[PDB]
């Protein structure tokens, strides 16, 4: 016999392709996104591994500790070092979106039922703090009265002073393309709605209604009006945010914001941020748990072997899978080549892996193969794992596990 | 409990001293479950036999295979108290090896590599 478990499944798993949109429970490596290439809550929660690494731009260590508690459902909860300030981190989920209409004449839209129950679960935690807190909500606004509508990134923040019994909400918007017409604006000759503040905000009012709180000033505070982004830039904008309110909470400081404060946007996401954001997306294999276990916790989230895996075999799935324009006078390797030198790879980890060892052919075939698999984009998701597995290269991964003659 | 305490040891050296050529070919072994072994099944049948030219590899597959689990949870096969950084090691030369003196190859498994 030959094959008896070379089978790729437990923490080798792929998820297949009708598990795409309805897998909660891994975030698997997207071996092709990029930071145009957009956000959904899935991304985003998989983004919150960064904020205990501390050699991520995000690293949020020194700002904030873990609460001891967790008095709040769907958020994990720190407590500033610096400040008595309690900071909240909802974590992201698909439902959290407000409908509103483009036409002033028509009524402000709706909140959808589980943003709402947040809200009503924020009032109902401030009503018994003892402690000036914050919460922080990503969440998406769609214009529903027009056809073509764009699911917009953008991030809620109430504080709660228990001093003054107040209670202040903002949005931190980060302006996408399209996300305003000249030829809407025009006809409706100005009244014309580009966001959810309204029903946003009668919202929150409907939530803390029958308490002792005052409404802080509302505020929205939009950036990036030109540099004029895609949506799928805008996500990453609001991942830096989240960022930077959690650190300007922890420090008492004023959020400061790209157009207020920051010089430039990319001064503000940086390409640093963007390098971290985009292997964190295209390159890691993490559960939920592991994400909760991070956040609650306060830690890194080690690279493991299983991921490296993983990685490889997206990155040839989705080469085989597809249909490539074939050009002419090619410089460097052929797609076959490329397919080839990863599955031999997928073979060789796996047989570590489980075996924890490799036959010296086996390391010569590899050996002929390292050109190829250090080349292009694979040579960029094979550097990261090599990277972060703590190893110069793939021979001297390989070769601890080598049994030679 | 243990098969050494079920045979006595001039009882275990006369069941090696002859299964051995019944089955020339063949080595017998006794793998039997870690004490304090609290997470995986006990499997009974302790005295196994054989054949040369398999490694550990296959024996720790069958073994992984009577114990009903998938391939994917931990599993470990110590050899007295000794074992294999080499899977591919052939069960002859790991007899050769590790062989107890009443003639039996004793294996011992569990879901950890504890002392």
């Amino acid at each position: 016999d030959i094959d008896e478990f070379d089978l790729l499944e437990g923490d080798e798993k792929l998820p297949g392709d009708s598990e795409l949109d309805k897998t909660t429970s891994i975030y698997p490596p997207e071996t092709s996104w990029e930071v145009n290439k957009g956000m959904n809550s899935s991304r985003l929660h998989k983004l919150y591994s960064l904020f205990f690494d501390k050699s991520s731009a995000f690293y949020l260590g020194d700002d904030v500790s873990v609460l001891e508690d967790k008095p709040l459902t769907g958020a994990y909860g720190f407590q500033s070092k610096k400040n008595d300030q309690q900071i909240f981190l909802f974590r992201p989920d698909s439902d959290y979106v407000a409908g509103y209409h483009v036409d002033a004449k028509s009524d402000a839209g709706w909140v959808n039922d589980k943003l709402d129950r947040r809200l009503s679960e924020i009032s109902e935690f401030c009503s018994k703090a003892t402690q000036p807190a914050t919460f922080i909500l990503p969440f998406v606004e769609m214009p529903t009265d027009i056809t073509k509508g764009v699911q917009h990134q953008v991030l809620l923040t109430i504080s709660y002073d228990p001093k003054s019994k107040q209670l202040t909400p903002t949005v931190y918007d980060s302006i996408g393309r399209d996300t305003y017409s000249e030829s809407l604006s025009s006809y409706f000759k100005g009244k014309y709605r580009t966001t959810c503040d309204e029903i946003l905000t009668q919202s929150i009012e409907k939530a803390i209604k029958s308490t002792d709180f005052t409404l802080g000033k509302f505020t929205r505070a939009a950036y990036n009006h030109q540099n004029r982004l895609t949506e799928g830039n805008c996500g990453s904008y609001t991942f830096r945010t989240i960022k930077e309110v959690i650190s300007s909470s922890a420090q008492g400081t004023e959020v400061k914001i790209p157009g207020s404060g920051y010089i430039t946007s990319n001064s503000y996401l940086t390409s640093q941020h963007v390098q971290d954001i985009e292997s964190c997306i295209k390159y890691r294999n993490l559960g939920v748990v592991d994400i909760e276990s991070a956040l609650t916790e306060g830690k890194t989230l080690p690279v493991q072997l299983s991921e490296f895996i993983v990685a490889l075999e997206d990155y040839g799935k989705l080469r085989s899978q597809q249909s490539e324009k074939s050009m002419l006078n090619f410089i460097g390797y052929s797609k076959t080549a490329k397919l080839t030198a990863v599955e031999l790879l997928i073979g060789i980890l796996n047989d570590i892996k489980g075996k924890n060892e490799i036959s010296e052919s086996q390391y010569d075939k590899l050996v002929k193969e390292v050109d190829c698999l250090m080349d292009s984009s694979l040579g960029k998701l094979v550097q990261f794992h090599l990277k972060n597995l703590g190893a110069e290269s793939l021979q001297k991964l390989v070769l601890p596990c080598v049994k030679f003659d | 409990k243990t098969f050494k305490q079920r045979r006595t040891f001039e009882q275990r050296v006369e069941d090696v001293r002859l299964i051995r050529e019944q089955h020339p070919t063949k080595i017998p072994v006794i793998i039997e479950r870690y004490k304090g072994e609290k997470q995986l099944p006990v499997l009974d049948k302790t005295k196994f036999l054989v054949p040369d030219h398999v490694n550990m590899s296959e024996l720790i597959k069958i073994i992984r295979r009577r114990l009903q689990l998938n391939a994917n949870q931990a599993f470990f096969l110590l050899v007295n108290g000794h074992s294999m950084v080499s899977v591919s090691t052939p069960i002859s030369e790991v007899y050769e090896s590790e062989k107890d003196e009443d003639g039996f190859l004793y294996m011992v498994y569990a879901s950890q590599e504890t002392f």
